[PDB]
């Protein structure tokens, strides 16, 4: 419930430190800029104008203490702290056309764009410089959402194919083997695991569960669906009277939060049981607008807490405010949301 | 396509409910022939159009959420061609079936590939 | 045949196809461009949708990823109504450039055309758009009524004028 | 608690009459105290004072201003009166059942060489006449078809100013036969009998149709009176002499109006029935099945109304109302 | 000005200021100027032979010569008489000014000369009046613009111009001037009655090389023997000669108030556009 007006014009990404003591932007400029907090008052501390364009993907690897963003500058800058100066390095993305995620092993980001093909990069010690291999096989549109597994060798994405494909981005020169998950045995770079159902509407949304179990997304077409290997990949898909959800994340293991062109955050719950998905409702519950946001949301971050117990939700949207969500206070105020 | 005759039998028993709940069933939306299509169109259309305003929110609060979706699309491919004062009837119905679905109904019929 | 509840199905139908959001050119290096005006990717266009209360005044809504073109073809009910429209319609057209929701020529077989760019719809309230769409369309028949009386008026007035003399 | 001190003391001084015999600019200076006390303070310590001894003030107020000579003093006193109408309904029917209503008429009729007065007069006329409770057999000795006539060369004639004054003649017009009667005893209709060459009060009334906006409500009270176009449209197309103020254009024109906010208004509003009416009345007092014109899209909309079964009430009082009219031939 | 001015202010003020420094004895300064008037007039003063005490005002006109055939010399010798002169080289009518030798009063010529092109058009109006006086029936086409052609013909007197209007929307706006002069007989009995013919002339201009089109039309005014009178002669003659004029001087004012009410109009939605911003 702590919404602080930063802008004016819309937000692209949202990136957060390791110790969430500093937070990361980008204002729709050709500069990012990163903030601290020192008190009830915030205060810019650091920024960026290496690329050359709209920035639209940012990450930080918060125990490599390090933040790689690219966007419409069709390049990608793997940005480390250099004394009093954040210096940047141009990793060539090798693309000839929008997303960015660190992996949970921070030893290689996967680049999902506009060239049809999830560009993972990992750093070549003996080269001294980021290369970057694509994978490309049964891909067909932009790769609009990028999230990770628990595992750090698979891969999540949505794409404008109206899918959300499960791929592998598993460079064998980089890490270890990867063990056997119930999404499937053989785990090789592009070999595909699993993909949607979906004939309609685009896949805004997708993130992957902390057990590594399931894999949500959202779509388009007023539509979330969430998958799950445990019970032999199913696909469990429930339509929202609201408009469509632009970012998905889970807060628990069964329950996940997610905004959108609703412009309001809202809480669902899916049962194993049943085999369904539920609906919680409207957590965020009160220009001439009903919401915290102005506009819909953009990006949705956790702040502390995991993927299985969320204590904090960090939301970033069109309206140019940073929404700070806590689950106590949702829950200490809708008393009608079982999480 | 669907079914006349049951439609036809719903329609002369004067139980508008069945025959609407009819109409929508096995919808040509894969369908390639622009034929088929036109005719559950214009099926469905005729199934609207006898309908009494009064009596219109029982039928609509009877059908479900993915009827609501498909009811909406042939109503949007109905509503490309206005003629014999049917426009009324379907405007009254988009506001019922807006009241029903909200705004995720007619954003289904947008995103939709294959629709009527 | 008239009603509030055709602008309200308007106003829903623009409401959902006000979500929007920028997108670069798929095919262009660094161009950045209306996905609903050009066309060139058939993933991106959603399906079309038009709205008829009636059989001459209509408003067809097509909407995109990184677009949302709303054509507007408002009632001809008499000669120098339909005149008047015109030039109306190619006035506010000429001012297209203020105008940045709005396009210099309307839709084939459309009375006006106002293409709402993503980049349109991040730097302006989607509801306030909506709002000033079905706003547009009360003021264009409020308006259009106005401007024929007055005109009617002034002949009146003209002729009294010259046939008093 | 100071202002309600000062207006009373302002009410006790001027009812003391020793401020006719005073100087001007102490009155000047009393009469703008009233007047910005009633304008800048809270409206129930005013509604009390001025209501206060039933109405004593206000009737004080009215007395002081019929037998005063100064025009700037009866500037003010207008402008009081406004905001003390402006203030409840209850000092509306106060002031409205006081003669202040037939003075500001003699005043009207005397003195023309004062502009801005004869303006404030007929806005403050204007709102006193705005609600048509009361109805005086006595103000219609001051205020009738001489009055009408008068207001009607103004409307159709006009003076020789910035001309604010012909629209605000056209509100309190059509404010004075909201409270009128039908139209064998209507003295407005009598006085449109007279003279039918009038055509722009038929232009201007015309304009106020297509505007959709009524001139006559300015404040929100409770129990609100009628729309003054349609009834004062009504009492006009009640009879074919009164109705023989449009001219051959003109009448299609109000056709064309009429029909286009009877087809536009949604069922379930309350002024659909009454363009109905207005309609019907069109089409029985005005020659509508001369020109045979717009009656195929009125037949149409009319055929759309009646199929029309809403459970609600007021469109099935609509349906009556048109199957009431359901002359067709 | 509602009515359209049938003095031209060029020559009246030109005149004056010529007067006001002769009258004062002032040097003789000469004056060269060409100047225009309505349905395609050329007018063209300048002082003859080098010489500064005289002046000479020349007016030209396309229809000149269908003009003198009506007897406009015998009209112009009464109006002008010793002002009249012979015509300047490729000219239609000159008159001619001393400044060695004036009058007194200046307002009457200043004033007469102003209205050289009326005077000028008067003749056939003044002809047909006359005609129409005595009682002779049984008795013409001046084509005054280079598209438009004037018709002018026992109890009445007909006289039926045929204009064009080239815009498409002035058109119908002069389609609804015209709809409201011909019904224009409620608001003063007293006047003349008013016709008008949309694509065909009327029945007395049939056949008679009539130009007919969707763009052409055929006005009829139809004056009596109390508009027709020698006493209201110069008046009407003022008015019916600038009818033409006036109408379309009022059309296109139209389109100007039409104009105002637009930009006005684009002033209040995009007003509401700006309300629809953040800030």
């Amino acid at each position: 419930m702590a919404y602080h007006s930063f802008l004016v014009e819309p937000i692209s990404c949202h990136a957060w430190n390791k110790d969430r003591t500093q937070i990361a932007i980008c204002p729709n400029n050709h500069e990012v800029h990163i903030y601290e907090k020192s008190g009830n008052k915030w205060v810019q501390v650091h920024e960026l104008k290496e690329h050359n364009g709209q920035v639209t993907g940012i990450d930080w690897a918060p125990d490599s203490n390090r933040i790689v963003t690219c966007g419409t500058d069709r390049n990608a800058y793997v940005w480390t702290l250099k004394g009093r100066t954040w210096k940047p390095t141009l990793v060539i993305l090798r693309i000839n056309r929008r997303c960015v995620r660190w992996a949970p092993n921070e030893k290689k980001f996967a680049v999902g764009s506009g060239s049809r093909v999830i560009s993972i990069c990992y750093f070549e010690q003996e080269n001294d410089w980021w290369v970057c291999k694509h994978i490309k096989k049964p891909i067909r549109s932009t790769v609009l959402s990028l999230d990770w597994h628990p595992n750090s060798v698979l891969l999540a994405a949505g794409s404008c194919d109206f899918k959300c494909r499960i791929f592998s981005a598993y460079i064998k020169e980089v890490e270890e083997r990867p063990a056997p998950t119930p999404w499937g045995s053989k785990m090789p770079f592009g070999e595909l695991m699993f993909e949607s159902s979906s004939s309609c509407g685009w896949v805004h949304g997708v993130c992957f569960s902390a057990n590594g179990s399931r894999v949500a997304w959202v779509s388009h077409d007023s539509t979330v669906c969430l998958a799950d290997a445990d019970k032999k990949m199913a696909v469990a898909t429930l339509a929202s009277e609201t408009l469509p959800l632009l970012a998905v994340t889970f807060i628990t293991e069964s329950s996940l939060v997610a905004a959108g062109h609703d412009c309001f955050p809202v809480l669902f719950t899916y049962d194993s049981a049943a085999g369904k998905l539920s609906f919680g409702g409207r957590l965020d519950v009160p220009a001439g607008l009903d919401s915290l946001h102005k506009n819909s949301v953009s990006q949705i971050s956790v702040l502390s807490g995991g993927k299985a117990k969320c204590s904090q939700f960090c939301t970033t949207g069109m309206d140019g405010g940073m929404s700070i969500w806590d689950v106590r206070s949702l829950e200490s105020a809708l008393k009608d949301l079982k999480i | 396509g669907p079914d006349e005759g049951e439609v036809d039998s719903c329609l002369r028993q004067g139980n508008m409910t069945a025959a609407l709940q009819a109409a929508l069933k096995n919808p040509p939306i894969n369908t390639k022939s622009q034929a088929v299509k036109d005719r559950a169109g214009s099926i469905v259309l005729k199934v609207l159009i006898s309908f009494k305003a009064n009596d219109i929110e029982k039928a609509v609060q009877s059908l479900d959420k993915n009827g609501v979706d498909l009811l909406m699309k042939y109503i949007y491919k109905g509503f490309e061609s206005p003629s014999d004062n049917s426009s009324a009837v379907l405007l009254q119905w988009h506001e019922k079936a807006l009241a029903a679905g909200g705004v995720g109904s007619i954003v289904r019929v947008l995103t939709a590939r294959k629709t009527v | 045949a008239t009603l509030r509840p055709y602008l309200s199905a308007v106003r829903a139908t623009l409401q959902a196809a006000l979500c929007l959001e920028n997108f670069s050119s798929q095919v262009v290096e660094r161009h950045n461009k209306p996905e609903v005006e050009v066309r060139s990717s058939k993933e991106l266009l959603l399906q079309p949708v038009t709205i008829s209360r009636n059989e001459k005044e209509k408003v067809l809504i097509e909407g995109s990823i990184n677009s949302v073109r709303v054509s507007i073809a408002v009632k001809q009910a008499d000669e120098i109504e339909k005149i008047l429209c015109h030039k109306f319609m190619r006035f506010m057209m000429m001012r297209a450039e203020n105008f940045f929701i709005l396009r210099r020529k309307p839709v084939e077989g459309y009375d006006i055309s106002f293409l709402i760019t993503n980049f349109h719809t991040e730097q302006m309230y989607k509801h306030k758009l909506v709002d000033f769409v079905i706003h547009f369309m009360e003021e264009i028949d409020k308006e259009i009524s106005e401007m024929k009386l007055s005109v009617n008026a002034r002949a009146r007035i003209v002729a009294e004028e010259f046939l008093k003399n | 608690c100071h202002d309600q001190q000062r207006l009373e003391v302002i009410f006790a001084d001027l009812a003391r009459s020793w401020a006719l015999y005073e100087d001007e600019g102490v009155i000047r200076c009393y009469l703008e105290e009233l007047l910005h006390i009633l304008t800048d303070a809270d409206p129930e310590v005013c509604k009390k004072m001025c209501k206060r001894n039933e109405f004593e003030s206000v009737l004080a107020l009215v007395a002081y201003y019929q037998m005063e000579h100064r025009a700037s003093l009866r500037l003010l006193l207008l402008k009081c009166f406004g905001a003390m109408c402006s203030l409840d309904a209850a000092i509306i029917s106060t002031l409205v059942s006081s003669v202040l209503p037939v003075e500001l008429a003699r005043d009207m009729q005397t003195d023309t060489q004062d502009h801005q007065k004869l303006c404030y007069s007929a806005l403050i006329l204007a709102m006193v006449f705005s609600m048509g409770e009361a109805v005086p057999y006595a103000h219609y000795e001051h205020l009738g078809t001489p009055f009408a006539q008068f207001l009607l060369n103004i409307v159709e004639d006009g003076l020789p100013t910035t001309e604010q004054l012909p629209d605000l003649c056209v509100n309190l017009l059509l404010a004075l036969n909201l409270h009128l009667p039908a139209a064998d005893q209507n003295v407005i209709m009598a006085a449109l009998s007279k003279h039918a060459n009038v055509k722009i009060f038929s232009e201007k009334l015309l304009l106020l149709l297509n505007r959709g906006d009524d001139p006559v409500r300015i404040f929100k009270h409770e129990p609100q009176p009628p729309h003054s176009v349609l009834k004062f449209l009504q009492d006009v197309f009640g009879s074919p002499a009164t109705a023989a103020i449009f001219y051959h254009t003109d009448m299609m024109a109000l056709i064309d109006i009429t029909v286009r906010h009877i087809a536009d208004l949604s069922p379930g509003d309350k002024l659909r029935m009454e363009y109905l009416s207005l309609m019907h009345a069109i089409v029985r007092t005005t020659p509508y099945l001369q020109h045979r014109h717009r009656l195929p899209d009125l037949q149409a909309i009319l055929r759309r109304i009646l199929n029309e079964e809403e459970t609600s009430p007021q469109c099935q009082m609509d349906r009556m109302i048109v199957r009431e009219m359901c002359k067709e031939f | 000005m509602i009515l359209l001015e049938v003095n031209n202010r060029i020559i009246e003020e030109t005149l004056a200021l010529k007067f006001e420094n002769a009258a004062a004895g002032n040097k003789p300064e000469a004056v060269e100027v060409t100047f225009a008037d309505f349905d395609g007039v050329l007018y063209h003063i300048s002082n003859p032979n080098g010489d500064k005490t005289k002046v000479m005002v020349s007016i030209s006109l396309k229809f000149y010569k269908e003009l003198q055939a009506h007897g406009a010399d015998e009209l112009l010798k009464r109006v002008y008489g010793s002002y009249l002169v012979n015509p300047e080289s490729g000219y239609n009518v000159s008159l001619l000014y001393d400044l060695e030798n004036l009058p007194a009063s200046k307002d009457s010529i200043v004033h007469q000369a102003g209205m050289l092109k009326r005077n000028c058009f008067a003749s056939v109006f003044e002809k047909y009046f006359q005609f129409q006086e005595e009682g002779k029936e049984g008795e013409a086409v001046i084509h005054y613009r280079d598209d438009e052609t004037m018709y002018v013909e026992k109890d009445r007197v007909t006289v039926v111009f045929s204009t064009v209007f080239k815009d498409d929307d002035d058109v119908v706006i002069g389609k609804v001037f015209m709809q409201e002069f011909k019904e224009g007989r409620r608001a003063s009995h007293t006047a003349p009655q008013v016709l008008f013919s949309h694509r065909e002339p009327p029945l007395e201009l049939k056949d008679t090389d009539a130009a007919v089109g969707d763009n052409i039309g055929y006005i009829t005014f139809v004056l009596f023997p109390r508009h027709t009178n020698a006493s209201a002669r110069d008046n009407t003659i003022n008015l019916i000669h600038t009818f033409r004029d006036y109408l379309h001087y009022h059309i296109k004012c139209s389109k100007a108030y039409i104009h105002t009410r637009m930009r006005a109009k684009t002033s209040d939605f995009l007003k509401v556009l700006n309300r629809a911003r953040p800030d």
